[PDB]
RNA sequence: AAAUGGAUGGCGCUGGAGCGUCGGGCCCAUACCCGGCCGUCGCCGGCAGUCGGAACGGAACGGGACGGGAGCGUCGGGCCCCGCGGAGCCUACGCCGCGACGAGUAGGAGGGCCGCUGCGGUGAGCCUUGAAGCCUAGGGCGCGGGCCCGGGUGGAGCCGC
RNA sequence: UGGAAUGCGAGUGCCUAGUGGGCCACUUUUGGGAAGCAGAACUGGCGCUGCGGGAUGAACCGAACGCCGGGUUAAAGCGC
RNA sequence: AGUUCAAGAGGGCGUGAAACCGUUAAGAGGUAAACGGGUGGGGUCCGCGCAGUCCGCCCGGAGGAUUCAACCCGGCGGCGUCCGGCCGUGCCGGUGGGCGGAUCUUGGGACCGCCCCCGGCCGGCGACCGGCCGCCGCCGGGCGCACUUCCACCGUGGCGG
């Protein structure tokens, strides 16, 4: 396995990781949803500082 | 880009660059770092001395936050204040000396690599090195300890 | 084929700003704009500014 | 600058034709229509173009004026020369040589004028 | 007949691997100068324009001041085929005439504030086509991290070369082979 | 009439026959398109006597007559009248071939325009 | 003395087509010499000098005395002329010159205007006056990967950079 | 007086695939009656290599290869 | 026979490859076929094939039409201490009132460094503009009305390619 100089690597891929993979393709969607929640909350408490 | 890779130029060659005699088998050696003491104990000794064995004493529940002590050398001490501060201080005739608060710039300990300009200065830090304190005094400054 | 293929690339902000400056500078040279097939004739000035 | 723009359009242009081992350029003021720094009709401060007249007789000679390099509308002065073949060649020769306006392109302009004048004379089988 | 062919093709750069058109224009300029002039300065500059970035290390402002303060170097132009970086450990900058491909913003400000002049290689050709009155400087070529790992192997007796180590600590390649109490120490 | 080139050199071909793939004669699945035989015991690869010849760079033609037609011209593919005008200043060494996808109406215009530009057409009678 | 019928290779050869020692001729290799063409490698190789004046081996200034002259004291001589004019060039990633060399499994590298499908630009691209696809004793190109055109069939899309 | 001859441009770094079954011959050589047997040394070769000759043949003799025209040879030949 | 543009679209029917087979045409045939290199014979197709070139200058013959050469008017270009506006470094005067600063404060201020603007001085045109004055070129018009200029034909014409 080892070939000349290198690093002794210990990857943690022994545990059926492909069943638990978190992709972030919904990341832009959750930014808009968080943003629209902030804007709706600010209107609902309109005079209050909304922060 | 798959069109810039070796597989494109390996079409038509029966062995895919892996040889006819030895072939490309699943795991001719072990898997991973297998045999580091038995059949790979030349690679491990030649390139990773110290890999096997135990050295030192354990320390349970290590919290790196209390061992936090960033360091700054004397050759970078005057970069923590503006250039105009050093020029005005040097041109001043009296014994007044500017203060560099090293902790304000995110450093706790002052080390003494380098040299200082002949310009007195008051340096505030949590810890000082022996040569750092001697060089600050030799220029005409003072070392002030801050908790 | 797997969904966790790297689809996205991040470019340095300085390089992205560099590319915009180069694109703007080239847009003011009529030879480069005609080399894009943009039919810039009878146009009074290539850096066209209107009110 | 001509050399700076040439390094941009050398292999990337809308006028570039690559086909069966030869290269051509179709910009309107390129004598010989070849992809070359010397003959490119867009990247120089002074270029010469020879085109057939609007009608079927004569040669229109295009010359780039010195000023307004960023003003495409007024960058080109066009002269219609409609006389006999020997006089047409002499006029194009004097415009390029007596003005010292791109003497590098003198023969190329003259050959292109002869091709256009020949193509206008009637074809008899 | 009866010859070897394994060393017939010399491996060297005959052009920059870069597609940067501005570097290609300086290569066009100095290709002409290396040919039509007997100057060996123009030949050396042409070679360094081809060279890769690892072979064109940045030149510190402090080191250029060091090398331009040597006797007889006054009123000469420091030529760097590379980047001139700023050194914050230097507090006084004299007046220098420096030609470089790139100069960092803080280095350029310090050089200009001192009264010096910064030139490009096209202005250097116009001022000194031969390369007269110049000091041809270079950054430290082996002053980068990969060279600490190169050479005689770490597990070999008199070797001081850095191993490839994932993390640094007491538990990472320090016991057997690095210590007489654990096997051996060469 | 028949437009002739500026020069008509004697074209010398080192080989007129096509290099055929090994055993393309024995199988229909093996097309005649050339493949270099990478076989440990292959005798075409080893250059035995009386076998199928392998192409190599020694067969390359003279650079003065490379890509030259028997008429002495070199062919340039053309799709419309405007592309034909690119051969105005190289009409004694280059000829125009109209693409197969050009319609019948457009071929008449290209042939008529090429006739008055002294540009030789390889295929002027197509789709007449 | 060995088993199918068989092997100076065979036929055959005995003033030799046998054995030994020798001569002079002559025949053949991808080897050697000369020449052509392709490529690779090398030459710190040449060309930005496109000029009708232009070019390698020194030029540029001012002081005195001088001789070859045009002049009859001027070294002015980038300005010249009964012609007003003189091919091509240099996609510098281009073009040109000279010299040497070229076997290849496993394997490595480079180039590919070799090929397939989709996307961003571009071709004022192609197409029911006929796209793709398929067939072809037709014309050709390229060392090759392959490609272009002619003809037939087909009926709606396709390709170049 | 660059301190023999001859020839040649050298030095150096990183990364690195395949391989890690070999076999044959002159000479030397161990075991074996011996072997187209087993095991060594040196060099060359086959394997990776086609070409002329040995009728045929991995290794012998000659000679190593881009596509061609002329000329000449090697080893070997010139009754058919 | 009819429908359809098309039945070479006829209800597992778009196009319709190969393997395999039938038939027609041509050729061949006792060392299984098939292959490489040379030729030769026959055949299908191809060549606006079947009296063979095409350009420039000059020489003659005869024809036609006139602008040319020069000169005048008008228009447009190209080039260069003459002037003005810019683009600017540096350099001073600030109505500046501006941004920052780990400089001093006696939040507001003062000080410093830059940024822009105003005025004066100061250098250069090329991805930066005008106006005089010349010199040169081109185009349009007039005059120039024929030993000039131009356009076509003929010679089995001469030179170069």
């Amino acid at each position: 396995a080892p070939s000349r100089n290198g690093m002794i690597l210990k990857p943690h891929f022994h545990k059926d990781w492909q069943q638990r993979v978190d992709t972030w393709f919904n990341q832009p969607a959750r930014k808009i949803r968080r943003r629209k929640a902030r804007q709706a909350k600010a209107r609902r408490i309109a005079p209050r500082p909304a922060s | 880009p798959s069109r810039l890779r070796k597989t494109r130029k390996l079409r038509g060659h029966v062995s895919h660059g892996h040889g006819r005699i030895g072939k490309h088998r699943k795991h001719p050696g072990g898997r991973g770092n297998a045999g580091g003491m038995h059949h790979h104990r030349i690679n491990f000794d030649k390139y990773h001395p110290g890999y096997f064995g135990k050295v030192g004493m354990r320390h349970y529940h290590l919290k790196r936050n209390q061992s936090f002590c960033p360091t700054v050398n004397l050759d970078k001490l005057w970069t923590l204040v503006s250039e105009q501060t050093r020029v005005n201080a040097a041109k001043n005739k009296t014994g007044v000396a500017p203060i560099i608060d090293v902790v304000r710039s995110g450093y706790y300990k002052v080390l003494g690599k380098g040299k200082l300009p002949k310009q007195p200065v008051i340096v505030k830090a949590k810890f000082f090195s022996r040569r750092a304190e001697e060089k600050i005094k030799g220029v005409g400054g003072a070392c002030v300890l801050v908790a | 084929t797997k969904t966790w293929r790297r689809w996205h690339r991040r470019v340095n902000t300085t390089q992205k700003r560099y590319a915009i400056c180069s694109a703007l500078a080239a847009s003011a040279l009529p030879a480069l704009v005609m080399s894009k097939g943009h039919r810039i004739e009878e146009v009074p000035e290539l850096p066209l500014v209107v009110e | 600058s001509a050399h700076l723009q040439w390094m941009v359009v050398r292999n990337c242009s809308s006028f570039l034709i690559k086909r069966n081992k030869q290269t051509y350029s179709t910009e309107p003021n390129n004598l010989k229509a070849r992809n070359s720094f010397r003959y490119n009709g867009l990247i120089h401060r002074k270029t010469v173009g020879v085109e057939p007249a609007a009608d079927g007789k004569g040669v229109v000679v295009v010359m780039k004026r010195r000023s307004g390099q960023r003003k495409p509308a007024t960058s080109y002065v066009r002269t219609t020369i409609n006389k006999n073949a020997r006089a047409t060649l002499s006029s194009i020769r004097h415009m390029i040589r007596k003005n010292k306006y791109r003497p590098d392109l003198r023969m190329a302009a003259i050959r292109r004028a002869s091709a256009i004048l020949r193509s206008q004379k009637p074809v008899v089988v | 007949v009866d010859i070897r062919h394994n060393k017939d093709r010399k491996v060297r750069r005959k052009e920059p691997k870069s597609q940067d058109i501005y570097l290609r224009l300086l290569v066009k300029l100095y290709r002409f100068l290396a040919r039509r002039t007997n100057s060996t300065f123009n030949q050396v500059v042409l070679k360094r324009l081809f060279m890769s970035r690892t072979n064109r290390p940045p030149l510190s402002l402090s080191r250029m001041i060091r090398k331009m303060k040597l006797p007889g170097r006054e009123n000469k132009t420091a030529v760097v085929v590379g980047t001139v970086t700023d050194d914050v450990r230097i507090l006084e900058v004299p007046k220098l005439k420096v030609c470089a491909l790139r100069v960092s913003s803080r280095a350029r400000s310090r050089i200009l504030k001192a009264g010096g002049k910064i030139l490009t290689f096209d202005q250097l050709a116009l001022e000194s086509p031969k390369g007269r009155g110049t000091v041809l400087l270079s950054g430290p070529r082996k002053g980068r991290e990969v060279y600490r790992h190169f050479g005689k192997a770490p597990g070999t007796p008199h070797s001081h070369t850095k191993p490839y180590v994932r993390s640094k600590g007491r538990k990472f390649e320090r016991a057997r082979g690095r210590r007489a109490s654990r096997g051996y120490k060469n | 009439a028949a437009l002739r080139p500026l020069v008509k050199p004697k074209i010398v071909k080192k080989r007129t026959k096509k290099f055929i793939r090994h055993q393309s004669d024995r199988y229909v699945k093996i097309k005649r398109n050339w493949r270099k035989p990478r076989g440990i015991d292959n005798r075409v690869r080893r250059r035995f006597k009386g076998q199928i010849l392998m192409p190599n760079i020694g067969y390359g033609s003279n650079k003065k007559t490379k890509h030259m037609l028997p008429s002495g011209f070199r062919k340039f593919l053309v799709h419309n009248v405007k592309e034909l005008e690119v051969l105005l200043m190289c009409n004694k060494s280059y000829c125009a071939e109209i693409a197969h996808n050009v319609s019948s109406k457009n071929r008449k215009a290209i042939v008529e325009r090429a006739a008055q530009l002294a540009i030789r057409v390889t295929n002027p009678n197509a789709r007449l």
